[PDB]
């Protein structure tokens, strides 16, 4: 049995979720449980609910039943999730899941989709570099980098040179800020002597703004 | 959570390791015990199921049993291999749900220390130019994955306007943070000198910046 | 296994 989930990425507070969970390689309404379960990034695995195919019976999360929905479609082999009233406290990978009710040994998960609940609207970072200070040039080595600031959502990718530099490069995880809006820093450790011969640019693409910037970083 | 377990636990390669869940008689009593290996935000793996049986294809180094209302996972032969994050997994009768344990963190001993890189860049002339000021602090390298980081304008402690994010693990088995402080174009030339301190296993390195 | 309970 193979599991897919499918569902929205980004998501305003007081919406409905709704996530799709299509079904290959058994039946639905077989005699299985069909279960949802979430896990908040850096938290642990929380089940929401099942429903089981040969009955229809469901089963809820006593902190979540008031509102979930779980459901199952039969012609499409597939089941789904409705929760209303998101707020951030939902964000979460959504993961569905499955197990035969007598052949426990088996357990099927899907790959899990990330939902993001925010107030806030995309928007494309603002790319600031960071150049180094002459006292770290009289070094042998010296760190070049690029700041990018306030975006959102979340994924920005980074390289450098058009990807032809990859050794010393170090792209930090972004902070989540205050405002609702993502940073993150991209750095690459080069010889000193090299900073008056080599162009340095860090590419960064934020896809969700279609935006796609490459800053040169001098001095 | 109604199932208690250790929210970490650690032994040295080799070593045999048990994982413990506590429950009552209405889940851990009467259902099946499960135990998931997972790295956290992926799909977990299950190890043990109807409480101590092992899938085709798991280690026979993992195995699991329960007596009463508690369960538990022995890992034996413990490997480097195996850190990642234990999760106990059963159906509560009285309140008709599925639950799983909170999580147990599993280190493995031994990994030699490694103290913090920190890099402190100050703001550009081009965000300045927009009248902000934003400091950048990246500490990368450090082993185990814990640090504590403290902003200092001029000596005085800076607790406005910081952000820091979490450790992460980086592909060499070490950890990176970063550490954000965001001021306006006054601030950042109001003062002498302003310092980013990263403090790990007991020591510190600083590091400082000037207008 | 994951979902399934003994005793309902």
């Amino acid at each position: 049995v193979q599991l897919q989930e499918s569902g929205p990425a980004v998501m305003k507070p007081s919406e409905t979720l709704s996530l799709t969970c299509a079904v290959s390689g058994g039946s639905i309404s077989g005699d299985y449980g069909w279960s949802w379960i979430r896990q908040a990034p850096g938290k642990g695995l929380e089940w929401i609910a099942i429903i089981f195919g040969s009955s229809g019976s469901t089963y809820y999360s006593p902190s979540l039943k008031s509102r979930v929905t779980i459901s199952k479609d039969t012609s499409k082999n597939q089941f789904s999730l409705k929760l209303n009233s998101v707020t951030a406290a939902d964000t979460a990978v959504y993961f569905c899941a499955g197990s035969p009710v007598r052949q426990r040994e088996q357990d099927y998960w899907g790959q899990g989709v990330l939902v993001t609940v925010s107030s806030a609207s995309t928007k494309g970072p603002s790319v600031f570099p960071l150049a180094p200070s002459s006292r770290s040039t009289s070094e042998s080595t010296a760190a070049l980098g690029c700041l990018v600031k306030d975006y959102f959502p979340e994924p920005v990718t980074v390289s450098w040179n058009s990807g032809s530099l990859t050794s010393g490069v170090h792209t930090f995880p972004a902070v989540l800020q205050s405002s609702g809006l993502y940073s993150l820093s991209s750095v690459v450790t080069v010889p000193s002597s090299s900073l008056g011969t080599q162009t340095y640019v860090c590419n960064v693409n934020h896809k969700p703004s279609n935006t796609k910037v490459d800053k040169r970083v001098e001095i | 959570s109604v199932l208690t377990q250790p929210p970490s636990v650690s032994a040295a390669p080799g070593q045999k390791v048990t994982i413990s869940c506590s429950g009552s008689s209405s889940n851990i009593g009467i259902n099946y015990v499960a135990w998931y290996q997972q790295v956290p935000g992926t799909a977990p793996k299950l190890l043990i199921y109807d409480s101590n049986k092992r899938p085709s294809g798991v280690s026979d180094r993992f195995s699991g049993s329960k007596s009463g209302i508690s369960a538990s996972l022995a890992i034996t032969g413990l490997q480097t291999g195996d850190e990642a994050d234990y999760y106990c997994g059963v159906w509560d009768t009285s309140l008709t749900a599925y639950i799983f344990g909170a999580g147990t963190r599993l280190t493995v001993l031994g990994q030699p220390k490694a103290a913090p890189s920190v890099t402190l860049f100050p703001p550009s002339s081009e965000e300045l130019q927009a009248n902000k000021a934003t400091l950048v602090c990246l500490i990368s390298d450090f082993y185990p994955g814990a640090v504590e980081v403290a902003w200092k304008a001029d000596g005085s402690a800076v607790n406005a306007g910081v952000e820091t994010t979490k450790p992460s693990k980086q592909s060499n088995n070490k950890y990176a943070a970063s550490s954000y402080l965001s001021l306006t174009s006054d601030q950042w030339k109001s003062h002498k000198s302003y310092s980013c301190q990263v403090t790990h296993e007991g020591s510190t390195v600083e590091k400082t910046v000037a207008p | 296994a994951v979902g399934i309970g003994a005793v309902f």
